[PDB]
RNA sequence: UGUACAACGGGGUAUUGUAAGCAGUAGAGUAGCGUUACGCUGCUGAGAUUAAGCCUUUGUUGUCUGAUUUGU
RNA sequence: GCAGUCAAGCGGCGACAUUGCUAUCAUACCGAAGCAGAAUUCGGUAAGCGUCUACUGAUGAAUGUUACCGCAAUAGUAAUUGAACUUAGUACGAGAGGAACAGUUCAUUCGGAUAAUUGGUUUUUGCGGCUGUCUGAUCAGGCAUUGCCGCGAAGCUACCAUCCGCUGGAUUAUGGCUGAACGCCUCUAAGUCAGAAUCCAUGCUAGAACGCGGUGAU
RNA sequence: AGCGAAACCACAGCCAAGGGAACGGGCUUGGCAGAAUCAGCGG
């Protein structure tokens, strides 16, 4: 199996879940939900509003692009197996979530100054 | 030295499998007899692995290559990514590429020197070719057929290409690709060459259906003897 | 249609009665014939099909399957029955002298209102030193050959808001039936393991009460082939954490089930649905034969489980994939 | 149709015929009525009746009629080759009396369906019913003679080896018992012999044979010495587009002496000219020199055992008919010997392997130790492939501590840094 | 739309000889797997598979 | 008269798409004589929905006998 | 129908044959065809599935009372067609041609249910904006017995979504053994093997509301 | 909540067969099945 992201919310998507709709330039899309596809069907872009992850991350109201989140992203080219690298997978993701996770929070409060 | 064979008693042999010098692709499924047709004359000397592309049972269709490499179609899961360099030895590279349509068995067809890509292939992967296949690439749409790879079977000991092909193109092509073709069909006089056949420097198969005459004009040309 | 489910008339009770059971077997020591749970609900499950021969042999299959509760079942008493012209006959029957508070309540409809003064003169009596409640015992052996098991479900585990247990007849198949009797006795007032009485791979079916359209539904039914799945322990955390992906998760949806309580005990996973609705009992049965062929032979390659919530739309799995995505929030630092 | 004929209806015989209607119309169609039932569900029934009875004959004698072949139209070369097989005019007789009879059943059926709408009494109407199918029994009775000569013409065609005449063919002629027969057998799969009697091959066996990739076939010829089997093995060596050949044989076989052999070959000189006619041999140099006046023709001798010869005469006969940069391979693949089945030591490929432990395709698919993967101890993979909501085939990279480490640092220059101010 | 093995559902009048052939040699169009895959002999005379 | 019935608050849960207000002076605006009819910023993925048939419960708190017939 | 070699009886008629036009369509254990093989029709068997009375949902005291559990006489009863893998390019067959039993893989048909996703489903009377109504007005959308644009779980709900849908005998026709009758013969009259999609057993549904049994309470 | 009719009523209903013009509903041979009591297939 393999998350896929939507175009929509530019959020991973489970499969077995929403709406996906495949046009006829030969490519897939994915809706996390009902009304991300209802709103991709009108047309309406998401990136000028302010609860959307595009909007919000770029803006400052979320993280930003960080070095952080430059690991959990599709290759061109596999990967020779290895038992022993597993383990290094495991500990890598676990370890990168949490250094973002004190990257959010600064990014919060950098956009929450001037609230005094 | 050429084999007639089936897969689910059809005759698209190009369609359900992709024989290479360095490896071999065929379909899945429960019949074996596909598979070990290919093991008889290959053997062990070369990894002969079934696998699947995208889901589908059309992994000749949907994966080409070379030798040097091999390419696998936009769709390719991520989970077969990992089976594709498993299987192969590192040896040989592998490359994904993002063509229009999800077919590397349409848009390209190619040999251990030359290959054929569509018209609008994506440059990336066009000039990538010349290391990872290490073969020249070149625009080239076999009498104006859309489909360049479906239509015809390239090797280092020539090909079958389909009958509209002129006796002077195919006399051309022996300087314009290094090694001679011959016009013919497949198929019982199936204009469609390469979905029916599939052949390597040093073994041919084709369909089960395929006349006589035709067999023997494609282990002429491919000059087993 | 079916003229056999017919009148459209509604059961006599919501527990489903079991009518037909294995026979016997003559080398195999003495083993419970059927288990019984309650349905928590339906999610989705995606695998590797590893099926012989198939078009989609080792491609991802996405299936519904149902959860059901199965808290481990405890034993109270033995019934003796012994074969007439007239068909089987409970001539005896016996308990274990410490039945449990949520078997005592189903003896009652106003336990607040009740003396409680139930299972005394037999208690009283079975508290003796086993002279006289041996003689039933021995009266059941010499002329008894087949054997049933009192079970009740162990409500207090689970999240349902009933204190009153039900009290279900398990038949055995093991051979001497003297035997059959002594581990009876040995596991009075002792409780079992799911894994004991089922196995992954199983095909076991289930019958339970329909669902009440409203007289539509809400009789008894019954379908072969419920495969289990994977078997589920409350205790063993990562039940949720399938072979391929063991996400650090479980089986309970965000936010709980719907209109149920979280589940936190044993569970068994069955391919496909299954009668009745949540909030409801179900009991499971080895279909009383064996379904010989290549779709029960297969093996589970469990690879990830539906856990989104029910309540709206879900766009997450597991608490600590939401924070990390959505980050805080105005109810958070 | 084309000139093979296999799927020609049985011929039912009259009785067989018009019992197989009876009881379909007996079966089908109602039986049970009253003379209380309303008057004009009746006359339906007894409309429906014999409108069905009528039906049921004249579609029967239609696919009877159709399923035999025109002899007239299908081919002048099969043509009178049926005509010697069968009497022709009798054919075509028996053909128009059978539509003759079709088209009167179909005019009694309509006139009495007429009639029979008008009826006035119940009787009336049954009388009719009986005169109609009483009078269609005895139009259909008196077919035994040509019902009879059409189901023993429909056994007899339902497996002539005919071909069709511009298909390259091989004609054989002599007279009987000759030695031709092994011929025939030798060239193309056949059952024949040289038993010493005169007709060891009474049918005019035919049998495919290939030369240069091209398709071919032979005839051999009953027998010549006017005789029946003679002048049909005449009326297809005539109109045949093949080349005819002629055999001899000095005292022992055919019986008849070579200046005898050569009389009767002199005989098929009007026709046999413009086939580029040859002779195999199986005082007497001179008859056997005199065949050199024709055309052209080619004399040698040679015996039933002298497979050589027949061989190169078989080649000679085609021939004339048809007058009228470097590759690359990985050389270790070429090394090892090539797949022989009949070897127990070969290399047993998976099907073998599955039929004798796996059987047919009920086996499962594996691939333990197909990759090649340095390590065998760590042959077994469960692939997490997901982890905290992200792909873990996007992290799957060899020593990606290298990489983590500079990011290790990061958080202890957050802190320090103090972005929460 | 139709469910798909895969996990997620997919949505975007011609005959053809008892071979499956159609009278094209540059079919073009939405040729899903349950033609790309049903009908291997247009599989190859279409180009645009899914 | 007890890991017992219960009521809110809170969390889980997703949903809508950013509330009323300070007040645009973040910004060109320009009819005058920089002004003023008027020209998405901090709370704010905000407010609200968030079970009269979604889950809980870090739980304090409000509660706990009104009638009945039958018995080898 | 007309005339007749027509002739068992028989008061001059007369069933018998011949001479002139005019309770299955597939679902097959079984046999025949000049059936090499597929295919085919014929006699074969079965209607199995293909092609004011009546309750369709219901209530009430019973067999010391109450509560639980259990057996089953009874009535109903259900799965199913095609396509591929395979023995298969085979037995066979002059060459072209193209079977099946044993095991698997898919969909329509009929039935029992589930909401895992989606929707025809919305009174969360739920939300941002919005119109008539026009709000002392920036507050406010104060109103459409039921509002519009954008959404919505749940109730509902269908391949418009999902899972599933049986294993042993007795027999009809039929193919044999022994064995006569009728010293022979034979399948049958004594018995018996194989064998029906038929019948009964297996399972499911409801359970005599006066069919029954076991247990905690006085 | 309370008031409050009418049509119609020899008496009226568990079925299969016989019952002559067949009307079977009260004659004969057999099989059914609950005092009391909601609600109806599109009869
Ligand atoms: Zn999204």
């Amino acid at each position: 199996m393999r998350i896929y992201q939507c175009h929509f919310c530019s959020s991973p998507c489970y499969p077995g879940h929403g709406i996906m709709f495949v046009r006829n330039d030969a490519k897939e899309f994915r809706f996390c939900r009902s009304k991300c596809h209802k709103a991709f069907k009108q047309r309406r872009n998401p990136r000028k509003l302010k609860w959307t992850k595009a909007f919000r991350k770029a803006a400052g109201k979320e993280l930003a692009v960080d070095s952080t989140l430059t690991f959990a992203q599709r290759r061109n080219v596999p990967v020779r197996y290895n038992r022993e690298l597993v383990a290094t997978t495991l500990k890598a993701m676990a370890r990168i979530e949490e250094i973002r996770q004190k990257r959010e929070r600064a990014f919060y409060k950098n956009r929450m100054r001037g609230n005094k | 030295m050429a084999t007639r064979t089936q897969f689910e008693n059809s005759n698209e042999i190009g369609v359900f499998s992709k024989l290479t010098n360095t490896y071999c692709l065929v379909a899945v499924g429960g019949s074996e007899n596909f598979y070990s047709a290919f093991e008889a004359e290959l053997g062990d000397a070369i990894p002969i692995v079934h696998t699947t592309i995208a889901g589908t049972r059309i992994i000749g269709r949907m994966t080409a290559g070379n030798r040097r490499g091999l390419l696998v179609p936009t769709q390719t899961t991520d989970q077969e990514l990992q089976h594709l360099r498993n299987s192969l030895p590192d040896s040989v590279k592998i490359q994904r590429v993002e063509e229009r349509l999800s077919a590397l068995g349409n848009v390209i067809c190619c040999n251990d020197y030359v290959a054929l890509v569509h018209p609008d292939i994506d440059r990336e992967t066009e000039e990538l070719i010349s290391d990872v296949l290490g073969v020249e690439v070149f625009r080239q749409t076999i009498s104006g057929n859309i489909l360049v790879g479906s239509y015809c079977s390239l090797s280092n000991q020539g090909g079958l290409v389909h009958p509209q092909t002129s006796v002077q193109d195919q006399e051309e092509l022996s300087s314009l690709l290094q090694v001679p073709l011959v016009a013919g069909t497949v198929n019982r006089g199936s204009s469609v060459v390469g979905a029916g056949m599939v052949v390597n420097d040093y073994l041919a198969v084709t369909g089960l259906d395929t006349t006589a005459p035709e067999l023997s004009v494609i282990e002429s040309i491919f000059r087993l003897q | 249609g079916h003229l056999g489910f017919l009148p459209r008339k509604r059961a006599a009770s919501i527990r489903a009665r079991v009518k037909a059971f294995p026979k016997d077997d003559r080398s195999k020591p003495v083993a419970l014939t059927s288990f019984l749970g309650y349905k928590a609900g339906m999610t989705t499950i995606v695998r590797d099909l590893d099926r012989p021969g198939s078009k989609f042999h080792k491609r991802e299959v996405v299936e519904a399957v149902t959860v059901v509760d199965t808290p481990p079942v405890v034993v109270v008493g033995v019934v003796g029955y012994v074969e007439t012209p007239r068909g089987l006959r409970s001539l005896t029957t016996v308990w274990a002298e410490h039945l449990s508070d949520e078997v005592k309540r189903r003896f009652y409809k106003n336990w607040y209102k009740s003396k409680k003064k139930a299972f005394t003169k037999y208690s009283a009596k079975y508290a003796q030193d086993g002279a006289g409640i041996e003689r039933e015992l021995a009266r059941i052996k010499k002329y008894a050959s087949v054997v049933r098991v009192l079970v009740h479900t162990q409500i207090r585990k689970t999240p349902l808001a009933q204190k009153k247990a039900h009290l279900a007849e398990i038949q055995l198949n093991g051979g001497s039936i003297s035997e059959k009797v002594d581990w009876a006795r040995e596991h009075f007032e002792k409780t079992v393991a799911v894994d004991s009485v089922f196995e992954q791979n199983e095909m076991i079916d289930a019958i339970a009460v329909t669902k009440g359209h409203g007289q539509r539904g809400y009789h008894s039914r019954t379908s072969i082939n419920h495969k289990i799945y994977r078997v589920g322990k409350g205790d063993d955390e990562a039940n949720g954490a399938t072979s391929f992906d063991r996400t650090k998760k479980t089986i309970t949806p965000m936010g709980g089930f719907v209109h149920y309580g979280e589940i936190k005990n044993d569970f068994i996973m069955v391919k496909g649905c299954i009668p009745g609705n949540r909030k409801r009992i179900v009991t499971l049965r080895k279909s009383l034969y064996t379904n010989t062929s290549r779709k029960a032979l297969e093996e589970v390659s469990l690879k990830w489980i539906d856990t989104a919530s029910k309540f709206g739309k879900g766009r997450f799995q597991t608490p600590a994939e939401k924070h990390a995505f959505m980050g805080t929030l105005k109810k958070d630092l | 149709m084309q000139l093979s004929w296999k799927d020609i209806p049985t011929v039912a015989p009259a009785n067989d015929l018009l019992d197989i209607v009876l009881n379909r119309t007996q079966r089908k169609t109602p039986t049970v009525i009253r003379p209380g039932f309303k008057i004009t569900r009746i006359r339906a029934f007894y409309m429906r009746k014999v409108k069905y009875t009528g039906e049921g004959f004249v579609e029967k004698f239609e696919d009877i009629l159709k399923g035999f072949p025109n002899i007239n139209d299908v081919h002048p070369f099969h043509r009178d080759l049926m005509d010697t097989l069968y009497e022709k005019n009798h054919y075509k007789i028996s053909l128009a009396a059978i539509s003759r009879a079709k088209s009167l059943v179909e005019q009694v059926a309509r006139d009495y369906v007429r009639l029979l709408k008008f009826g006035q009494s119940l009787f009336q109407c049954k009388q009719l019913k009986r005169a109609a199918l009483g009078r269609m029994a005895t139009i259909v009775k008196k077919l035994r003679d040509p019902l009879a000569y059409l189901e023993q013409v429909r056994q007899h065609i339902g497996r002539l080896p005919s071909i069709d005449p511009n298909t390259r063919t091989l004609l054989i002629c002599g007279y009987p018992n000759v030695g031709k027969s092994s011929f025939l057998r030798c060239i193309t799969k056949s059952d024949v012999d040289v038993q010493p009697y005169a007709f060891t091959t009474k049918s005019l066996y035919v049998g495919h044979f290939d030369y240069k990739y091209l398709r071919f076939q032979a005839i051999d010829t009953p027998g010549i010495l006017m005789n029946n089997i003679e002048m049909q093995s005449i009326y297809a060596i005539a109109h045949l587009r093949s080349c005819v050949l002629y055999f001899m044989d000095l005292s022992e076989q055919c019986g008849f002496t070579i200046e005898a052999q050569v009389k009767l070959f002199h005989s098929i000189k009007p026709l046999f000219a413009n086939k580029s006619v040859m002779v195999v041999i199986n005082e007497r140099a001179q008859l056997l020199e005199s065949v050199k006046e024709v055309p052209g023709v080619e004399i040698m001798t040679s015996s039933c055992q002298l497979e050589e010869n027949v061989m190169e005469v078989r080649n000679k006969a085609c021939e004339k008919l048809l007058a009228s940069r470097t590759p690359f391979i990985p050389e270790s693949v070429k090394n090892l010997k090539k797949y022989d089945p009949e070897d127990p030591n070969r290399r047993k490929l998976a099907r073998d392997i599955e039929a004798e432990n796996g059987g047919a395709g009920v086996f499962n698919v594996n691939l333990k130790d197909k990759y090649l993967l340095e390590d065998d101890e760590w042959k077994n993979d469960i692939m997490p492939e997901i982890l905290d909501g992200k792909n873990v085939y996007d992290f799957l990279d060899p020593e990606i501590a290298a990489k983590l480490q500079a990011l290790e640092e990061e958080e202890e220059k957050l802190e320090n840094e103090g972005f929460y101010n | 739309s139709w469910r798909r093995r895969d996990g997620v559902f997919l949505y975007f009048g011609v005959i053809a000889n008892p071979k499956g052939e159609m009278k094209g040699s540059a079919i073009t169009g939405p040729v899903g797997k349950e033609c790309a895959d049903l009908w291997p002999r247009v599989a190859s005379n279409s180009g645009v598979v899914v």
